[PDB]
């Protein structure tokens, strides 16, 4: 039963295929986001947000799945790219308001019984 | 019927004595510099525990390590259990090897020195349910309690 | 029927969705599992995945079954199925006044190639299915976000998606803009537990499995 | 202290592995405890686990070594090596 | 009765009284505290008990349909003048 | 069965990242399975027939208004249904879950016997009805 | 902690963190971000209002249900402090009037009121209290803004021994009447600014990172005492304001070397409308003074709060003053201005 249907990705290539471009036109989108939705961000960390975001979920190794983010990737972008999205929507990813989450042993037990 | 006794007397608080030997409400930082501080000078056999009763194993882990790395291996207990002989050693020693579950096919039950009607109330009932249809013939020891 | 208490069934119509499903059965017997219909007059023929073309092409376009009114384009969790997502189908047929309903079963990942071909109006409904699901569907030519907020996260009709939600939203001074802070609500939702432990109906009981 | 304090196996009941400690248990345990009115070996015997060594040594100082397998005349030489050095 | 507490603040019927330590107490000032006076405890005490000699009375509440359902009220404790649960309407048996 | 350029996908699905759930939430959250104990005042059994996917609790700390469990645990609330346990790890497994296992608690065979209430030198005799 | 006091939660708009700040004269810029952070992890916030509801009514959305409570006071009404604070365990001093007014004489706004609620706060039963004095206060300098400033600071500290004062440097913000105002001269005229700005070097600083000074102060209990200076990242000479400001925003740039001499003319002129006092004759000198580094007393930087650079965040003040055909410009067209510094 290991054999099943591939959405786009028939192998791992063309999984890394599809990311390629798909960080090629979201590498080229940065700086006019920014520009268009009079963000107060500066192209740099524009750029390498979309970076982590990418390697934050670049571990799976599951063919069907990564081309499921690489649409899923893919359309966040469409829907960017025509002002669709307003100032919060862009700011929502750049997390702002909250404080860091705990990081030593000493943190976790200075907030609350949550782990 | 204890889930009132949740509610009473609860400690919530970093209780510490004050300049008068007096607990009083502080921070986690200052429970914790008080202990941590007396504790850095003191090893060995300065430094040893008792256990309670309703304790969960997680901490007594937790208790062990902190006194052995502290070279303290003192870990000891409040129901004294004689030492001598393999009491800690071997397993069976502090066992109910039995099983509740398996007490009931057992001809004759000498209890030593126990009341389980309250001492454990639900080996008790598992006495009374293997008294009633297994024949079980049990015998005490001691006073002659209900 | 003298009692006025329980709705009276329908035989002459009962026995002919039945010869009706067989009748689709025989036809196409390569993608129908099975079919069958309830007491309330309503039949239901189950169909694989990638059929999702022909069947309703069959329906959209035969002359004894002409099946055309695109009903409803629903999805069904079943955690306990491997493939939980179940995409349900409806149709209605103008001439014949009846309702054929078709569903299949989908995996999260597993696609369906896009029905707006038989019926444009699934076109406008798939885009649901993805916002409230998140099946994807192949080769639809729009199949965008268009119900559920804007760059949302995850399918909230997942049974695994909280009834609250994962991020709450407030205007904030210090950036004179909506900032999307994850939820802490004012009151828990108080779940009840209404499930009485005896047996509802011995009719539809499942048997030990 | 380079003594050990609680020597601790961990055998299983069952497993062909754990034999050569259950037949070490079986003949040589009294003697091992006799030798030693002190510093004790934890047995704590269990089911389907590998036959298992863990030396509780002083100021938090442990290490394991795999018994699989292991005969009873010679997992005593096992035991006479890490206890031969502790003063 | 509604009683009031060291710091001006009367109590309600459930017992509830902030104390000067709380916080909570600031919402209280420039503004008050909205008391039921009629303290459900004692406007039901100075209701008198009926008397009816039979061993089982019935304890609709008036009004017909516009009351409690009617749970039975058992009468033959001499100790215990028998109320009912839902309208606390003391209920007794002639002293024999 | 199936054939369409299949591919032999021989390791575990992780649907994970696809439901975007947050990082804090699929790690630090310890997720169980058990089938309910029927409710020991109410004798009625058709509730211990299905396993759930019920997840640890968080703090719950009284509202400063009126006093409202004002709780920030979105995941507590989400009582799943399963029919078999396989299926139930399977949902757990899908989505890589730190979880743990619990056995159906299957009943034992009551011998029961009406004639046994009465007896003459066996002590099973029943006083009172 | 008290019974109810303790606090709960993860810091969200429902959690109590069991800090009651009640802040004084929260209606003007830092007031309304300092209580946006003190109502985020949830804290009842007794907000003593003076104006009319409406100017207050927007400090409504950044508390939870029941948090914001305005209260009515009055700065002469003893009593009207001793109910704002009586119930409050932390006090966030914010009063101060930058420019001037008949009934307020500039002694009252940092010497009276300042000490008029330090004290009651310390006969309420208190634990801490957090007065706003100015990184260069000093009585000596011929500032009534120094001048009045110091000795209310001295006062307070005098009054409340565990008087966590700040002194924050030129803070700037979206109101901060420090960069919207720099942003003024193209509007008033031709920049009057004195020695065309080779003669002072300030420090501004950003004020979310005062905000977060205090409340980070709140939680630290060491704090008590200790007078903690908030210092931006680095200093600013006069000049290099001007042309930065000018430049973020696409101004003409027409600076002028106008003596002090006439420029305090103008201040007086300015008072003269009898509805505000645009520029006055303390805020004649007060931007020509220069900022001393003040190092012995402790910064925010050891204190777990970081300093943002002026240059990060102008526009965000600064697009407002920018034309149509320049709104859309950032920081990065515009080149940094020189970091007269340490
Ligand atoms: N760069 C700067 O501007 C710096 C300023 N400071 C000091 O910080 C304090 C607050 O600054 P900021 O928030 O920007 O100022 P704002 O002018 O924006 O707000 C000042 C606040 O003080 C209140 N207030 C002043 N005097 C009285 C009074 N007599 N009675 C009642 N309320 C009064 C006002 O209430 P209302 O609006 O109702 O009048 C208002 O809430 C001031 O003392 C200021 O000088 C310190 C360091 C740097
Ligand atoms: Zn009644």
């Amino acid at each position: 039963g290991t054999s099943v249907k591939p959405i786009f990705s028939r192998d791992m290539n063309e999984a890394k295929r599809r990311v390629r471009e798909l960080y090629r036109a979201w590498y080229r989108e940065v700086p006019n986001t920014v520009h268009l939705f009079q963000l107060d961000i500066s192209v740099k960390q524009g750029r390498d947000k979309v970076r982590e975001m990418f390697m934050k979920n670049a571990h799976v190794t599951d063919p069907r799945v990564v081309d499921l983010l690489v649409i899923k990737g893919k359309m966040e972008l469409e829907e960017t790219i025509n002002v669709w999205k307003q100032r919060t929507h862009i700011m929502r990813f750049f997390h702002e308001t909250e404080a860091p989450r705990p990081t030593d042993f000493l943190s976790k037990f200075y907030v609350g019984h949550d782990p | 019927f204890a889930y009132d006794g949740l509610k009473r007397q609860r400690l919530t608080q970093p209780m510490i004595r004050n300049e008068k030997g007096l607990l009083t409400y502080t921070t986690w930082e200052d429970a914790l510099s008080r202990v941590a501080g007396m504790l850095q000078s003191f090893q060995g056999n300065d430094v040893a525990a008792i256990a309670g009763g309703l304790v969960d194993a997680e901490a007594l882990v937790a208790l062990k390590d902190l006194l052995n790395r502290v070279d303290s291996d003192s870990l000891c207990t409040e129901e004294v259990f004689p030492t001598a002989g393999a009491g800690t050693d071997l397993r069976s020693n502090y066992l109910l090897n039995t099983t509740i579950a398996g007490v009931e096919e057992a001809d004759v039950i000498l209890l030593v020195g126990t009341n389980p009607r309250f001492e454990a109330p639900l080996f008790n009932a598992r006495i009374r349910k293997s008294w009633l249809h297994n024949d079980l013939k049990v015998a005490l020891i001691g006073s002659p309690v209900d | 029927d003298t009692r006025p208490t329980i709705r009276p069934r329908n035989d002459v119509v009962h026995k002919q969705l039945s010869a009706f499903g067989q009748y689709v059965a025989e036809i196409l017997p390569k993608y129908v599992q099975q079919v069958q219909v309830s007491c309330f007059n309503e039949l239901e023929i189950f169909i694989h995945p990638d059929g999702v073309i022909p069947v309703l092409t069959f329906l959209r376009d035969h002359t004894n079954a002409q099946f055309k009114s695109l009903a409803d384009l629903t999805a069904v969790d079943v955690p306990t199925r491997q493939n939980r997502f179940e995409i349900v189908y409806n149709l209605l047929s103008l001439r014949f006044n009846s309702q054929i309903r078709v569903k299949t079963y989908t995996d999260e990942l597993t696609p369906i190639e896009s029905s707006v071909t038989v019926y444009k109006a699934a076109n406008w409904y798939e885009r649901e299915i993805w916002d409230m699901f998140g099946v994807f569907f192949a080769n639809h030519p729009d199949l965008r976000r268009i119900l559920t907020g804007y760059g949302f996260e995850g399918h909230p009709f997942r049974k695994d998606f909280p009834l609250s939600g994962y991020v709450e939203l407030r205007y904030d001074d210090e950036v004179k803009r909506v900032v999307a802070e994850p939820v802490e609500l004012a009151q828990e939702f108080r779940k009840f537990d209404l499930n009485s432990p005896w047996e509802a109906f011995p009719a539809y009981r499942q048997p030990p499995e | 202290k380079l003594g050990l304090r609680e020597i601790r196996i961990h055998l299983c009941q069952r497993s062909p592995g754990s034999q050569g400690v259950r037949d070490f248990i079986e003949k040589r345990y009294v003697e091992l405890k006799k030798a030693n009115p002190d510093l004790p070996i934890l047995i704590r015997e269990c089911s389907d686990v590998q036959p298992k060594l863990w030396a509780r040594y002083a100021f938090g100082q442990e290490k394991n070594v795999s018994l699989n397998n292991f005969s009873a005349d010679q997992v005593t030489r096992t035991l006479e090596n890490v206890l031969s050095g502790k003063a | 009765g509604v009683r009031t507490s060291p710091t001006g603040e009367k109590v309600t019927h459930t017992g509830q009284a902030y104390d000067d330590g709380d916080y909570r107490r600031v919402r209280f000032s420039d503004r008050q505290k909205e008391v039921n006076e009629n303290f459900a405890i004692d406007l039901i005490a100075e209701q008198p008990v009926s008397e009816v000699g039979s061993r089982v009375i019935s304890c609709d509440g008036g009004g017909g349909a516009l009351g409690h359902p009617r749970v039975y009220i058992n009468l033959d404790k001499e100790t215990k003048t028998g109320t009912c649960g839902y309208c606390g309407l003391q209920f007794r048996q002639p002293h024999h | 069965t199936q054939d369409t350029q299949l591919i032999a996908v021989d390791e575990k699905l992780d649907i994970t990242t696809l439901t975007g759930v947050p990082e804090e939430h699929i790690k630090t959250r310890k997720v169980r399975i058990f089938v309910p104990a029927r409710n020991n005042m109410q004798s009625g059994v058709n509730n211990t027939k299905k396993w759930k996917m019920e997840f640890d609790t968080r703090e719950r700390w009284e509202n400063p208004l009126m006093g409202w469990s004002s709780t920030a645990d979105p995941l507590s609330n989400l009582v799943l249904t399963f029919s078999t346990k396989e299926d139930a790890v399977a949902f757990a497994e899908k989505n890589g879950w730190s979880f743990d296992v619990e056995e159906r608690k299957v009943p034992k065979p009551k011998s029961k016997s009406y004639g046994a209430n009465f007896s003459w030198n066996k002590r099973t005799r029943v006083s009172t009805k | 902690l008290h019974h109810a006091l303790i606090p709960h939660g993860k810091g969200g708009r429902s959690s109590v963190s069991g800090i009651v700040a009640t802040v004084f004269g929260a209606t003007g810029f830092l007031g309304r971000y300092v209580v946006n952070h003190l109502g985020r992890m949830g804290s009842q916030v007794i907000v003593p209002y003076r104006c009319e509801p409406y100017d207050t009514m927007h400090l409504r959305p950044m508390g939870d249900l029941g948090q914001i409570i305005f209260m009515e006071w009055n700065g002469k009404d003893k009593d009207s402090i001793r109910k704002v604070v009586e119930h409050s365990n932390v006090v966030i001093n914010l009063v101060g009037r930058e420019w001037e007014t008949k009934n307020f004489d500039f002694e009252d706004v940092f010497v009276k009121i300042p000490h008029a609620i330090a004290q009651v706060s310390k006969e309420a039963g208190v634990e801490k209290l957090i007065h706003i004095s100015h990184l260069n206060a000093d009585i000596k300098s011929p500032s009534r803004y120094l001048r009045s400033k110091a000795v209310g600071e001295k006062e307070v500290r005098a009054a409340f021994p565990e008087a966590t004062i700040i002194k924050p440097s030129d803070i700037f913000g979206r109101e901060d009447r420090f960069l919207n105002y720099f942003a003024s001269m193209r509007w008033f005229g031709g920049v009057p600014l004195i020695s065309l700005g080779k003669e002072t070097v300030k420090q501004p600083v950003y004020i979310v990172d005062v905000s977060k000074g205090i409340i980070n102060a709140i939680k630290d209990p060491d704090a008590k005492g200790k007078t903690f200076a908030f210092v931006g990242p680095n200093r600013y000479l006069l000049f290099d304001l001007v042309q930065y400001i000018f430049a973020v925003a696409y101004r003409p740039f027409l600076p002028y070397p106008l003596p002090h001499f006439a420029y305090r003319w103008v201040g007086r002129l300015f008072e003269v409308s009898p509805f505000e006092p645009w520029t006055t004759r303390d805020k004649v000198e007060r931007v020509h003074m220069s900022d001393m580094t003040l190092p012995h007393l402790p910064g925010l930087e050891d204190l777990g709060i970081q300093a943002t650079p002026l240059e990060l965040k102008a526009i965000e003040v600064l697009r407002r003053h920018r034309t149509y055909r320049w709104l859309t410009s950032e920081m990065e067209d515009v080149k940094p201005a020189k970091t007269v510094n340490i």
